[PDB]
């Protein structure tokens, strides 16, 4: 189950 | 013994035209059971291992919204990574993530990682407490204190504690079949005289899993690596993995070599002579 | 921009025995960038239905994958793996060899 992955570099 | 859940991603700019590819595989230990390929027509995270089509069409959903912005995210820091680095818009750049929560054998949270690459190298991680972050470079303290600002490392914890953990737990379960089979290498040791005066032997351990194995030659007991090749661990294609450790012997002397085989699907490791 | 060479294993998923159905393996690993070319070849010659795992990296970020297609061992016939990456001046082959 992935994590959301909202935060940029 | 302990378990993981882990995804690795990765995207590459294409500077001619277009959106970087980006393809994004799920594993839960050894065990591929998700895959996400942004050239593939289907648009869809897809099953690779028949315990997660136990999920249903509300999974597929939910997992392909989350890849799916998870590629515009790593868009998004090819485009960044290219300013900080000061790089042409003409080469093509890679964006390398990696995250995933292990349990131990208690079934409790044992350990989470978030680790991220640029261009084949380390660029920023999650550190073992799950609290900070280490940057490799200065390019890398940009994003640190914008993370930081930001409490990325807190939801992350809260994820690798949680979510990340109950799901493999659920997924282990579902796959228990396999997941939680052990395959013991079957072991095998083949001849060849490459004179009349020596002969290679080579000890084979095919169709294991999990990946990990030690195997070691010894010569009266003792520990040989003069005189020997090991090849890499390799897949066999059907979800095993195969490795082979040869020694160059004088011929007639065979039986002072034992090959010794390690494995967590073994009672206790093998002790091989020809 | 760091350029790392592929290495190459060429094998069968099951020991080899003259006339049995069987399936070949090129291993490719430890490269980068990911773009890679990867050819398996019978007697000299680029094997069609070759397909190939989904691209997967180690801890020191280099790239792997597995290309593969069934095959029978013969006598006479010849299998080898070709591989193209910007690391090499030109195609590296390497010949399957049954007891490696």
């Amino acid at each position: 189950n992935l994590v959301p992955m909202c935060a940029t570099v | 013994g302990s378990h993981s859940m882990r995804y690795f991603f990765t995207s590459v700019s294409r500077p001619g035209r277009g959106e970087p590819r980006f393809i994004a595989v799920g594993y839960v230990d050894d065990t591929q059971f998700v895959r996400f390929d942004s050239d593939a027509a289907s648009q869809r995270m897809e099953p690779r291992a028949p315990w997660i089509e136990q999920e249903g069409p509300e999974y597929w959903d939910g997992e392909t919204r989350k890849v799916k912005a998870h590629s515009q995210t790593h868009r998004v820091d090819l485009g960044t990574l290219r300013g900080y680095y000061n790089q042409s818009e003409a080469g093509s750049h890679t964006v390398q993530r990696m995250y995933g929560c292990d349990v131990g054998s208690d079934w409790r949270f044992l350990r989470g990682y978030h680790q991220y690459a640029y261009d084949g190298k380390d660029y920023i991680a999650l550190k073992e407490d799950l609290r900070s972050w280490t940057a490799a470079d200065m390019a890398a303290q940009t994003t640190k204190h914008k993370w930081e600002a930001a409490h990325v490392a807190e939801q992350l914890r809260a994820y690798l504690e949680g979510t990340c953990v109950e799901w493999l737990r659920r997924y282990l379960e579902n796959g228990k079949e396999t997941l939680q089979r052990t395959d013991a290498p079957k072991t095998h040791m083949t001849h060849h005289a490459v004179s009349d005066h020596e002969a290679t032997l080579r000890c084979w351990a095919l169709s294991f899993y999990p990946a990990e194995i030690t195997l070691t030659w010894q010569r009266d007991g003792e520990d040989q690596t003069q005189d020997t090749e090991l090849v890499e661990t390799r897949p066999a294609g059907d979800g095993t993995f195969q490795k082979w450790v040869a020694v160059v012997v004088p011929s007639g002397q065979e039986q002072r070599y034992t090959c010794h085989v390690q494995h967590e699907g073994l009672p206790k490791p093998l002790t091989l002579r020809w | 921009m760091i350029q790392r060479t592929p290495k190459i294993q060429v094998y069968s998923r099951h020991p080899a025995e003259n006339g049995k159905s069987n399936f070949l393996n090129c291993y490719v690993s430890g490269f980068h960038p990911s773009d890679i070319e990867v050819d398996l070849l019978k007697n000299g010659e680029r094997i069609e239905k070759v397909e190939h795992s989904d691209l997967s990296f180690s801890k020191d970020w280099s790239f792997y994958l597995l290309y593969y297609t069934e095959f029978t061992p013969t006598e006479k016939d010849e299998y080898a793996c070709r591989v193209n990456h910007v690391t090499l001046s030109q195609p590296k082959i390497v010949k399957w060899d049954r007891d490696m």
